[PDB]
């Protein structure tokens, strides 16, 4: 059950964030792997950079590019996934 | 020593590893 | 199969707290929390994960697939016992005395 | 189910006892007939938890028989070896005439005392702190019978029944101080006991099938009783009820005199081997653990017959009275 | 020499099926397996789990090593040691 | 109570960086604390300071895995239990 | 709201006290604590 939190993208990529991120729960049980699935994802269908962090006690403070950025809750695992470059 | 550590821990290892579960 | 029964249970000596936690880890009842609430929030989600590892396991390569998890009952001696009890919507967990 | 068959086919359960040190500790003895097997002599030591199989061993060409073990914890190991000699042991460690009994004397300040009867009669007893144990320490007491029940709270008396047909007593400081004999049925006795509860009860069982209450204040026995198999093991129960059992040929005879009349309170045959041997019970549950001729062992659980828990208790001082109020109505 | 008698004594024991003795690395020393690159997948993967459990052994606090992992399952039993540079696994029958 | 575990960068910025999360600290020293708010204070902070593209990151039990300049990452503990990483990308 | 919801709760009912069973079993591991006895 995706929550999202705080998301800049447009309706689309969201939609595209949390379908990536039931892939990435269905497929891989560890984290790391989840958010690779998910940065290697964004970054080959869009181009550039993107980073993802997945979590459950987690706070950050980072820059992104505009509508390139969500911070959510899918089941419940802190995703936190954003376009830098 | 680290044979005889070793020797150290598989001893209570087999000990406690013939108990299993009965009624 | 009714809170008679979970009355009972909680009365079984030896039990210090009670987990029981839907599978989207959520502790629905307690009597770990009744000590410190941040403890079963930590051990339900981190043993939620634990138990999708065990998945994994129980689906790897030895294990035939289509063979489930039962029950995960672990135990630390002298530090405490945590019996893990999967469900399909459930997953009873109890720390008693080791 | 625990029925340890380590060799033991074709061997011959001589004695059965436990460990207060761990209460969950069993060490047994047997004596083989056939040589073309592991060993000679036997103490097999093994826990309520562990393998069926005896979990330590002592190894050696030995016949060992008279073996106690140390009083305050399980930390030395006594044996009364059948040509007259003594031997012990350090557990924390990798004549012209047997003995026949023996016994730990525990003095709390230093090692504890030693005592054996040989098979003639006579008594020794000897400590020494060096236990590679040296006979060299001896005393020898002017003794007649073979078993010697030694007074449970004056532990320097002690009585036993001898072929002669009497049962003499005596103590530790002169081996002559006090040599007259119990005639309670004056019997060939060849057992005796005491009752661990409240008083100075004991028991003295004959090779005439007769079993006798020497209570210590009198000279004259309580209950003369009776019953065939009373030359065999006699035995008070670990329970607040004072149970006696008899046991030979793959059949016990159970008293509770707590409940009932001197008649037989229970009696069975077991048909898992024949010719049942020694015996034992625990305070602690009723896993009942027995031997065969056979050298197996073997154990069952009756928990039904368990305790009384109101009469066996505190009313059981009031029944060694009544036993005397039956004395009476003999005379 | 105690690792050989604990091995031997292993065989000994009645009701074992396959026999692993591993090094702390994914090395099976000796295995009474029919096939050996099932032992292989788990004489490996197992030591992560292992590694995982000793982490959280001691995620709760130092107090406590994992000195066993025994598992019983319906068809077999999964006897494990951990051992300072061993590892004892055997296959019984769970009695 | 600062115990530096990983360390990258020069032995200034590593003075600063700990009075940087001391002071956030003490802006948020009580049970009402939050460690985002101490967060904001110490990215802001070295931003203004030494330049953008901080990132700050406090928690005691995690699993980060991020991309860092070199002379430019910190990671440390506190008797209090603080694991605090710091890094600029 | 849902009073079905602690129904399938109390479900577990069976399943916890057959494990509150085998925790009372496999309470306390075999202890062999160190001791030395006179060791001479």
């Amino acid at each position: 059950q995706p929550v999202i939190k705080n998301s800049d993208m447009s309706v689309e990529m969201q939609k595209e964030v949390e379908e990536v991120a039931k892939k990435a729960i269905d497929y891989c049980n560890t984290d790391k792997e989840i958010a690779t699935f998910i940065k290697d994802d964004f970054r080959s269908r869009y181009h550039g950079t993107w980073h993802c962090i997945v979590g459950r006690n987690f706070g950050s403070f980072v820059t992104f590019e505009r509508s390139y950025y969500i911070y959510l809750y899918v089941g419940q695992l802190a995703i936190l996934l954003f376009k830098t470059g | 020593s680290m044979y005889s550590t070793s020797f150290k821990r598989c001893c209570k290892i087999m000990e406690r590893m013939v108990v299993q579960n009965d009624q | 199969n009714a809170d008679d029964q979970l009355k009972q249970l909680s009365a079984l000596e030896g039990a210090n707290g009670y987990v029981i936690f839907n599978e989207s880890g959520i502790p629905l009842k307690r009597h770990e929390k009744s000590i410190s609430h941040e403890k079963a929030v930590h051990i339900a989600a981190l043993v939620s994960d634990l138990w999708n590892v065990s998945k994994k396991v129980i689906q790897r390569d030895l294990k035939t697939p289509e063979n489930d998890i039962e029950v995960i009952r672990l135990r630390t001696k002298h530090s405490y016992e945590y019996i893990i009890t999967q469900s399909g919507d459930f997953t009873m967990l109890a720390i008693q005395l080791c | 189910y625990y029925w340890s068959q380590g060799d033991q086919r074709k061997k011959n359960v001589t004695s059965i006892c436990w460990n207060p040190l761990y209460p969950d500790l069993f060490a047994v003895s047997l004596g083989s007939y056939d040589f073309t097997k592991q060993r000679m002599g036997l103490i097999c030591l093994y826990s309520l938890k562990n393998t069926t199989h005896p979990e330590y061993a002592f190894n050696c060409e030995a016949g060992v028989m008279c073996l106690d073990f140390h009083p305050k914890s399980a930390a030395l190991l006594a044996v009364g070896l059948y040509d007259g000699t003594v031997l012990v042991y350090d557990i924390r460690n990798k004549h012209t005439d047997p003995v026949w009994q023996v016994k730990w004397n525990p003095d709390t300040s230093k090692n504890y005392n030693f005592y054996s009867i040989s098979s003639d009669g006579r008594v020794m007893n000897w400590i020494l702190m060096k236990n590679k144990n040296e006979e060299e320490s001896t005393l020898i007491g002017l003794a007649c019978g073979l078993c010697f029940d030694f007074n449970k709270f004056e532990p320097h008396i002690f009585l036993v029944g001898t072929e002669e047909g009497k049962i003499h007593k005596c103590s530790r400081a002169y081996s002559g101080q006090y040599q007259e004999t119990y005639n309670g049925h004056l019997l060939a006795v060849y057992k005796v006991k005491w009752n661990n509860f409240h008083p100075r009860t004991f028991i003295s069982a004959s090779a005439d099938w007769t079993v006798r209450i020497w209570d210590s204040k009198y000279t004259s026995q309580i209950i003369c009783f009776d019953l065939s198999m009373m030359v065999v093991d006699a035995v008070w129960a670990p329970y607040s009820s004072t149970v006696f059992a008899c046991a030979t040929m793959d059949k016990v005879q159970v008293y509770d005199l707590n409940v009932d009349k001197l008649n037989k309170l229970a009696e069975q045959k077991i048909v898992k081997q024949p010719k049942l041997t020694n015996l034992s019970f625990n305070y602690k549950d009723p896993i009942l653990l027995v031997g065969d001729s056979h050298g197996g062992v073997t154990l069952v659980k009756l928990s039904p017959n368990l305790c009384k828990s109101g009469p066996e208790i505190k009313q059981t001082e009031d029944k060694k009275a009544m036993e005397e109020f039956k004395n009476v109505k003999i005379e | 020499s105690e690792v050989e008698d604990t091995l031997n004594r292993i065989k000994t024991h009645k009701t074992v099926l396959g026999y692993l003795i591993v090094n702390s690395e994914g090395g099976v020393v000796r295995g009474a397996f029919k096939d050996e690159e099932e032992s292989k997948n788990i004489a490996n993967s197992i030591p992560l789990l292992t590694k995982k459990a000793r982490s959280v052994v001691r995620d709760l606090d130092p107090t406590n090593d994992l000195v066993f992992l025994r598992i019983q399952t319906k068809l077999n039993e999964i006897m494990v040691a951990p051992d300072d540079e061993f590892s004892l696994i055997v296959i019984q029958t769970k009695g | 109570k600062a115990i530096i575990n990983s360390s990258d960068m020069q032995g200034d910025l590593l003075q600063e960086a700990q009075d940087v999360i001391q002071s956030g600290i003490e802006n948020n020293s009580a049970p009402v604390l939050n460690i985002e708010a101490a967060c904001k204070y110490i990215k802001e902070n070295l931003d203004k300071k030494f330049g953008p593209t901080w990132q700050c990151i406090i928690g005691e039990g995690y699993a980060y895995d991020v991309t860092v300049q070199n002379n430019t990452l910190l990671f440390m503990f506190y008797n209090g239990n603080l694991a605090v990483l710091i890094f600029k990308s | 709201f849902p009073q079905a919801v602690k129904d399938l709760k109390e479900g577990v009912e069976k399943c916890i006290y057959q494990n509150n069973q085998i925790d009372l079993l496999e309470e306390y591991f075999e202890g062999e604590t160190s001791e030395h006895v006179v060791e001479n």
